[PDB]
RNA sequence: UUCAUCUAGACAGCCGGACGGUGGCCAUGGAAGUCGGAAUCCGCUAAGGAGUGUGUAACAACUCACCGGCCGAAUGAACUA
């Protein structure tokens, strides 16, 4: 088992991200647009989904 | 907008020139429920406005123009100040207003003043609850059918944050290392401010 | 737009010269050296009172007056490596297998060798950028901290380090295992 | 000494649910029908709503004795019959309530009541009246507290 | 372009609070602000929604609206091409 801290550590940069709706792109989980130049920097961004 | 502040600043007005013994109080990390409390208490005694600093300084300094005798009050208009205006013995409104001080309970991710040890002393609480222990690691064993700590063990320590898990089993076995309460820092009487007491 | 002017500042403290020539800066302090080439920019520094110098761009751009901001806190950074120095703390996380994380050395290269990682019978090595010092903490479990004057070396090395131990064909929301920066400060404390 | 300050939420004259008490109460021995037995005897007041009963843990003692709390008293005060959810649920509660009613509740909860005067006693018994969306002497329960707080029907506090 | 906030301290940033009435009422085996319907109230109030989310079998607990401590001048929203 991971103990909470160390958890939440690597959930920082695992799981606590964005994903751009047409593109699937792992962004910042503040990020407003989408990095990506394909998807044309859309804003349709959601939360990834959490595990359980 | 405009007019609630002048509303404000009108009611500063007569809470002053009615009201001379004003408490400057510290509601820092003070809870709402608290001041609620303590207002409840010191009803019909002493009102206790609570406005901000920015505010509270721009109204004194235009009511200097009647009321000079404020000046020596702005300087001390920083950090979380509420004036507690009132008229009644300023000893028993201070006593009433700097004498409840609440038991803080460990919020997770509060900054440990101290080195908090936990007791081996029997807790009492339902076999289930041993699971916080476990997490902990606190060494335990269940005695008359509830968890009892075997041995003396610091949980947390002075400096780093009292996490998730270190306060909800703080908050459980009711360890409570935190303390608040309306801090009087300076006080306002008869014209004249001077140390808290 | 075209703004006319616009500038930033920087401060530099006693301890610390400043040698720039027409866009190579040589940071000076008491823990080193850096030396950084700005030539791709076109800013103009100048020396105002031996404590203080002014980055401007003229007449220009949004992009152009954003890489201004950009150059002061370059130059920024390059003065606290040389004064406080720049630390990094990574943590080992895994859930059954213990990462085996060691110093070793490759015809005098310093490479970090990663081992069990996930179990992989696979050994991943991350050379040691030059400059920077690797520590393995004690009275903390599973710390590396990386030592160094430039924040990119040390910020580079420990993102090696991370993405070295990227878990391949897995949940990574429930096979968190890695090697995570899990604080980013200076070498001198409270300075 | 046994002074457990441990309570609950039994509907009003009515049996403490079996599942609820089976882990909290019952394993301080006390037999949820029992407890619901005494909630039940000392809701007769309460009648039909749910109301905290603040049982009183002194040494293997049920202490049946409600605490009023103040929007299922609201509900009593709405003097309907008690409610019959066994005939059918989603009965109407309206309630017409003499403010009189209103003020008495006012003055058995001030004691506890954070409301600074009996007026704001009452006030807020009043809000809680308006949040079981019932009437108050053929009035909004809204306008009757701005004519409370405006001066015309005015509360003497003590 | 239009409407807003602002040296009577704008937005952002770090930290404090985020109550009481109250598990508000109802549908449900259980639903307490938060799977759901209606009611969209106030006392304390600088301020708090019968509730912005996470979480609970329901709790409890974090979280945000809201108000504050610090810094000190411009900032925000919806649009047009
Ligand atoms: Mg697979
Ligand atoms: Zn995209």
């Amino acid at each position: 088992i991971i103990e909470p801290s160390l958890k939440a550590l690597a959930s920082k940069y695992n799981c606590d991200k964005s994903v751009c709706r047409k593109c699937y792109a792992r962004l910042p989980p503040r990020a407003t647009n989408c990095r990506k130049r394909k998807c044309g920097h859309t804003n349709q961004l959601r939360p990834k989904k959490k595990l359980k | 907008i405009r007019e609630k502040k002048a509303e404000y600043f009108a009611k500063l007005r007569e809470y002053l020139e009615e009201y001379k013994s004003l408490f400057v109080v510290g509601v820092d990390n003070v809870s709402s429920q608290q001041m609620h409390e303590v207002r409840k208490e010191l009803r019909g005694r002493a009102v206790v406005l609570m406005g901000k600093n920015t505010m509270v300084r721009r109204a004194i300094r235009g009511f200097l123009s009647d009321l000079p005798d404020f000046e020596k009050l702005l300087p001390f208009v920083k950090g979380n100040v509420g004036f507690v205006f009132t008229n009644e013995p300023l000893t028993e409104i201070k006593n009433v207003i700097v004498s409840n001080r609440v038991a803080a309970p460990a919020r997770a991710g509060a900054v440990a003043p101290e080195d908090i040890w936990v007791r081996a002393v029997n807790t009492g609480m339902e076999p289930g609850k041993t699971s916080f222990f476990q997490a902990l690691g606190v060494p335990t064993k269940i005695a008359r059918g509830t968890i009892e700590i075997v041995s003396d063990v610091k949980v947390v320590d002075a400096g780093n944050k009292v996490g998730q898990s270190e306060a909800s089993l703080l908050n459980l076995l009711n360890i409570s290392p935190f303390t608040f309460g309306l801090t009087v820092v300076q006080v306002y009487d008869n014209g004249q401010v001077f140390p808290s007491s | 737009m075209k703004y006319i002017q616009t500038e930033q500042q920087i401060e530099v403290p006693e301890g610390v010269t400043v040698s720039i020539k027409s866009r190579i800066v040589k940071v000076v302090g008491p823990r080193g050296t850096l030396t950084k080439n700005l030539k791709h920019i076109d800013v103009t520094f100048t020396k105002v009172n031996n404590q203080l110098i002014k980055v401007a761009v003229h007449n220009g751009g949004r992009k152009h007056v954003a890489a201004l901001r950009t150059v002061k806190s370059l130059v920024d950074n390059m003065i606290t490596g040389v004064t406080k120095g720049y630390k990094y703390k990574m943590r080992y996380v895994y859930a059954h297998f213990p990462i085996n994380v060691n110093i070793v050395e490759k015809d005098g290269a310093k490479f970090i060798e990663v081992r069990n990682f996930l179990g992989d019978k696979k050994i991943r090595n991350v050379p040691v950028r030059d400059g920077v010092t690797i520590e393995f903490s004690t009275n903390v479990k599973d710390e590396i901290v990386l030592s160094g004057n430039s924040v990119e070396d040390v910020s580079q090395n420990a993102a090696d380090l991370q993405q070295i131990c990227r878990v391949r064909n897995k949940d990574i929301r429930k096979f968190l295992d890695g090697i995570y920066v899990s604080h980013k400060g200076f070498i001198t404390e409270d300075l | 000494n046994e002074v457990k300050y441990l309570y609950l939420r039994a509907v009003g004259g009515e049996v403490g649910a079996s599942a609820a008490l089976a882990p909290k109460i019952g394993p301080l021995g006390l037999s949820p029908k029992k407890v619901g037995e005494d909630i039940a005897k000392a809701t007769k007041e309460f009648k039909g709503i749910k109301v905290t009963v603040q049982l009183k843990i002194q040494n293997r003692q049920a202490a049946a004795s409600v605490v009023p709390s103040a929007s299922s008293l609201v509900i009593t005060a709405l003097k309907e019959p008690p409610r019959d959810r066994k005939k059918d649920k989603n009965v109407k509660h309206s309630g017409n309530i003499q403010l009189d009613e209103i003020i008495e509740i006012a003055r058995q909860m001030r004691d506890k009541s954070f409301g600074r005067t009996l007026a704001s006693v009452t006030k807020e018994i009043l809000g809680t009246a308006q949040s079981v969306g019932c009437r108050v002497d053929f009035k909004n329960p809204h306008d009757i507290i701005e004519g409370i707080n405006a001066g015309e029907i005015e509360i003497p506090e003590n």
